[PDB]
DNA sequence: TTT
């Protein structure tokens, strides 16, 4: 009940406001402040009053856990709450089946994380929620900036600007003395960079000729080929720099050069769609959500004939056939995917799926154009990315004990997601934090 | 030796082809 | 550079 002026003053108006009718809350707690602390008496003590239609929310799959682990009472993604938007967003359709109780009938709407929203999702979300359904979300301004291609404007989620999301801060750390605490605090400052060695137990970053040698035989040192490395995390910027470090990690921990091993973990990077067809009309059901990690059972090298209407001769596809069993808490599924492990061919993808549109661009050979195989072929295939290094966008929502970070590839960042990708950068791994 | 430039490519060239597995 |  007695917390820091912060925590003593988010809360009453928090429940000022929504016992209230009209006023939008959302907090900004960043590091140290507890605001994974502060949200949880936030619903210990409105579960406990008469205070119903509470429900809780994510942005993604990683934090949906991390919640409904913290408090006891179920979660979902806000896409599946907010009458499900796919990857490629949509409204009023359903694809998962749980029942869930995203009735809109609720006085209270909760989400997390609110530093990965774009404006496609709050104009959607504005247009769901009833007269009486008072948005409260608590997050952090200086984390990565929403991705949002279609905008040059480098602009935060807009949690934290609208008018009726009048926000409140939280601005004083507790824990005395926190090395990584003193590290981010300054690195939203823009510092970016210093050593602290207090406890054995810290950050500490190296360099010199044995840079990586030194700073792997210190990785690989934390984890010897241990296979349970959901703990112990790389985290890079680009997708180039990444590619190379799984490979080398894995060379080491699961002895062989294939780009996929029998029994090993991976996690996915679209959600696989088991599309079915009705009366001709389609549905779908999610069956692996976007970070849903799972597990690979059998493998094999193959190929595809690759075909689509309006279009002449065949086509060389070459990729991977595994079969994936679903692992950790959700329920078990088990069906099969099709990956393509070559730069080298996944051009010759790309053009199938190039040369195709100038046909349907104008396929006038005929009525109207069948657009069906484009993405009936397309949606055949999926992304997926190793266990142990994982990018800094993707690197969000979960903490870890041990991190690890990766600088060089930071130059092509501008200046102001360079102290957003390290404040994220640093915060992931709770006690030791290892960069270069 | 101000070098952040440099330095920061002499550590991404040692990840671009990093050394002989043991 | 980013999903």
């Amino acid at each position: 009940d007695d917390l820091t002026e912060g925590q003593k003053n988010a809360f009453n108006i928090v429940m000022k406001a929504i016992k209230e009718k009209k006023h939008h809350v959302t907090i900004n707690g960043p590091a140290g402040t507890g605001a994974t602390t502060l949200t949880k008496f936030i619903i210990e003590a409105l579960i406990s009053t008469g205070e119903t239609g509470i429900i809780l929310a994510a942005p993604t799959h990683a934090a949906k856990k991390i919640l409904s682990k913290l408090s006891g009472k179920e979660a979902s993604t806000i896409h599946s709450i907010l009458k499900i938007n796919p990857v490629t967003y949509e409204e009023n359709v359903l694809f998962e089946q749980k029942e869930v109780p995203d009735l809109a009938k609720c006085r209270v709407l909760i989400c997390d994380e609110v530093s990965m929203y774009d404006r496609k999702l709050f104009k959607i979300l504005l247009s769901t929620i009833p007269p009486w359904c008072t948005i409260i979300g608590i997050g952090d301004n200086k984390q990565i900036r929403p991705v949002d291609p279609g905008e040059n404007t480098a602009y935060i989620s807009p949690f934290f600007t609208h008018k009726d999301f009048y926000q409140c801060e939280l601005t004083e750390v507790k824990r005395s003395n926190a090395p990584i605490i003193d590290v981010a605090t300054d690195v939203r400052n823009g510092k970016w960079i210093y050593d602290k060695v207090v406890d054995g137990h810290g950050v500490r970053g190296f360099t010199g000729d044995t840079a990586l040698r030194d700073f792997m035989v210190n990785y690989f040192s934390i984890v010897k080929s241990l296979d349970d490395l959901f703990e112990n995390r790389v985290m890079a910027f680009t997708n180039k720099s990444v590619d190379k470090l799984n490979s080398i990690i894995r060379k080491k921990i699961f002895e062989t050069d294939k780009d996929f091993i029998v029994g090993e973990i991976i996690v996915m990077q679209e959600p696989l769609f088991k599309t079915y067809k009705i009366d001709g009309k389609p549905v779908s059901e999610i069956i692996f959500n976007n970070g849903q990690l799972v597990r690979i059972i059998e493998a094999e090298y193959t190929s595809t004939f690759v075909k689509a209407r309006g279009v002449p001769g065949e086509y060389l596809i070459r990729h991977w056939d595994l079969t994936v069993e679903t692992y950790g808490d959700d329920e078990y599924y088990r069906e099969k995917i099709k990956i393509i492990s070559s730069d080298e061919e996944l051009y010759k993808f790309n053009l199938f799926l190039g040369k195709t549109a100038e046909t349907y661009k104008n396929w006038n050979k005929g009525g109207k154009a069948p657009w069906s195989d484009f993405w009936d072929a397309k949606s055949q295939f999926s992304k997926v990315k190793a266990l142990p290094a994982s990018t800094f966008h993707k690197a969000q929502g979960m903490s870890v004990d041990r991190a690890f970070i990766y600088t060089p590839c930071i130059h092509y960042a501008d200046v102001e997601l360079a102290q957003q990708l390290l404040y994220v950068g640093v915060t992931r791994g709770r006690y030791d934090v290892f960069y270069v | 030796a101000a070098t952040a430039a440099k330095k920061a490519d002499k550590v991404a060239d040692d990840l671009d082809a990093f050394n002989v597995d043991d």
